[PDB]
């Protein structure tokens, strides 16, 4: 069963899919192919929870009812930097303008 | 497969599959005229929703599954309408 | 006055037969205002409800032995919810269509029978309503 | 009258199945070619209905008149039942274009008197005002008889 995700770091968002039985490490391989950094230099987060490389995407909470094509689940990404790691930082999207009057009830 | 980078007007980089981005005829023309497209007047909160529509159309087109609704909040509907008219999708 | 209704039946059947090329004389044998009014009304009904003619043509296995059974079923369902002027001209248009098709299928023996079926039903089950609604003069005013 | 039900009088058990989030209005094209509305189907519900072989059915959003699909196509023609089991007419959402979906959401929030008070290109006023209806869809389906 497929789950649809948004891998997000800083001002970068990756739209990808994976099997629900796919593991977090395998998802790191997908990130490695795109952003050219290996899994050992990655930390994937669901909200603010660190995900083990051994758990499947379903065991982390990414099911077909939470990771849908029209509403993908968000996975955080942090890269290794020198002897330490950088903190998780996802810069938010822009904000929509105030709802115009003709659209209000 | 191959990926392309769609850059919003506020600097957000969206990395989608090239097949999915080619849903828009405008993006297919911008790419064919290298693997990046800069949208000078599409904000990130709109371009993100457009990318979600690409992964939504490719999954459910020609599929016999029960298709769910593509949701559009009222605060984004007017800008998403303008973006879709420009991108032709 | 009873057989003044018979005159209408014969007049309307002669009219629809002469539209197809057949004479009433080959098969048997103001008042002119109601005949002309019922003549024009049957033609207008025939134009407005052409599908009813097509649907009935394709549903009635018409046969001299079973023609009366088919006539009574059609007429009884035609007046199921009561009678009105429009249905009465449909009753006339049905008998006209029944006659013209009987000549087309070379069952001309039914042309006289149909006229008696119509005259009988018209006297038994329709004349009470007609006189209660102002007679045929009311029909002519409503049509003009 | 090109698109009309055939008066076959041959019964055909059909199950209208609403596999969409919309309140579905089944539309029957009569023998005269006109569309007639039938009782609506809430989302997820389904009724076993009596129709006839050769009849034509369309399915619409009962409120916005958005076009829906039946068995992946636009029209439904019931057939004779094999083995006494009914024919399923599965009504689903089509994958709308983003533009049309956006037009749908805006149409449901702005009264038609206020379409012009929105700040968009004038071509989007005419697009917002061209509501989906059954009549325009029929004229397209009739003119697609060519080959």
């Amino acid at each position: 069963m497929d789950v649809f995700l948004m891998i997000r770091r800083h001002k970068t968002t990756i739209f990808t899919d994976a099997k629900e039985s796919s593991t977090v490490f395998e998802l790191k391989r997908i990130v490695e192919g795109i952003l050219k950094r290996p899994p050992d230099e990655q930390r994937l987060y669901k909200d603010d929870q660190l995900l083990d490389d051994g758990k499947t995407l379903g065991e982390c909470g990414f099911t077909s009812q939470t990771a849908r094509p029209q509403a993908p689940a968000t996975v955080g990404l942090a890269f290794r930097a020198d002897d330490t790691f950088e903190a998780l930082c996802i810069e938010p999207f822009s904000s929509p303008p105030e709802l115009p009057d003709v659209m209000k009830p | 497969a191959m990926y392309v980078k769609l850059i919003s007007s506020d600097g957000h980089e969206f990395i989608v599959k090239r097949e999915h981005a080619l849903t828009s005829g405008t993006i297919k023309a911008m790419l064919s005229g290298t693997n990046e497209v800069n949208f000078r007047e599409i904000p990130s909160h709109v371009l993100s929703k457009v990318c979600m529509y690409f992964t939504y159309k490719v999954r459910y087109t020609n599929s016999s599954t029960e298709i769910p609704e593509f949701p559009i909040a009222p605060e984004i509907a007017l800008e998403l309408l303008m973006a879709a008219n420009f991108l032709d999708c | 006055m009873s057989q003044s209704n018979r005159e209408l039946v014969v007049d309307f059947l002669s009219y629809k037969l002469s539209q197809k090329g057949y004479s009433w004389s080959q098969f048997s044998d103001p008042m002119a205002a109601v005949k002309q009014a019922l003549r024009e009304a049957g033609d207008e009904f025939e134009l407005r409800y052409r599908r009813a003619f097509s649907d009935l043509t394709s549903q009635l296995h018409i046969t001299p032995g079973t023609a009366y059974q088919s006539f009574e079923q059609v007429v009884n369902e035609l007046f199921r919810d009561g009678v009105n002027w429009g249905r009465i001209v449909a009753f006339f248009s049905f008998g006209g269509a029944l006659c013209v098709e009987s000549v087309d299928k070379e069952m001309q023996v039914l042309v006289s029978r149909i006229a008696a079926w119509m005259a009988t039903y018209l006297n038994d089950h329709l004349e009470p309503w007609i006189q209660e609604n102002g007679g045929w003069d009311t029909f002519v005013e409503l049509y003009g | 009258p090109v698109l009309r039900s055939v008066n076959s009088r041959e019964p055909s058990q059909v199950i209208f199945c609403n596999r969409s989030p919309r309140v579905v209005l089944p539309v029957w094209l009569n023998f005269d070619g006109e569309p007639q509305p039938y009782p609506t189907l809430p989302p997820g519900t389904g009724r076993r209905i009596h129709s006839y072989r050769g009849h034509l059915w369309l399915f619409r959003d009962a409120g916005t008149h958005d076009g829906l699909l039946v068995n992946q196509t636009e029209l439904f023609v019931p057939s004779l039942n094999v083995d006494g089991q009914p024919i399923f007419a599965n009504i689903t959402l089509p994958v709308y274009t983003l533009k049309e979906r956006c037009l749908q959401v805006v149409r449901s929030l702005v009264k038609p008197e206020n379409y012009r008070r929105l700040d968009i290109v004038r071509s989007l006023y005419e697009d917002l005002e061209d509501h989906p209806n059954v009549q325009k869809d029929l004229e397209r389906l009739t003119q697609e008889r060519i080959a």
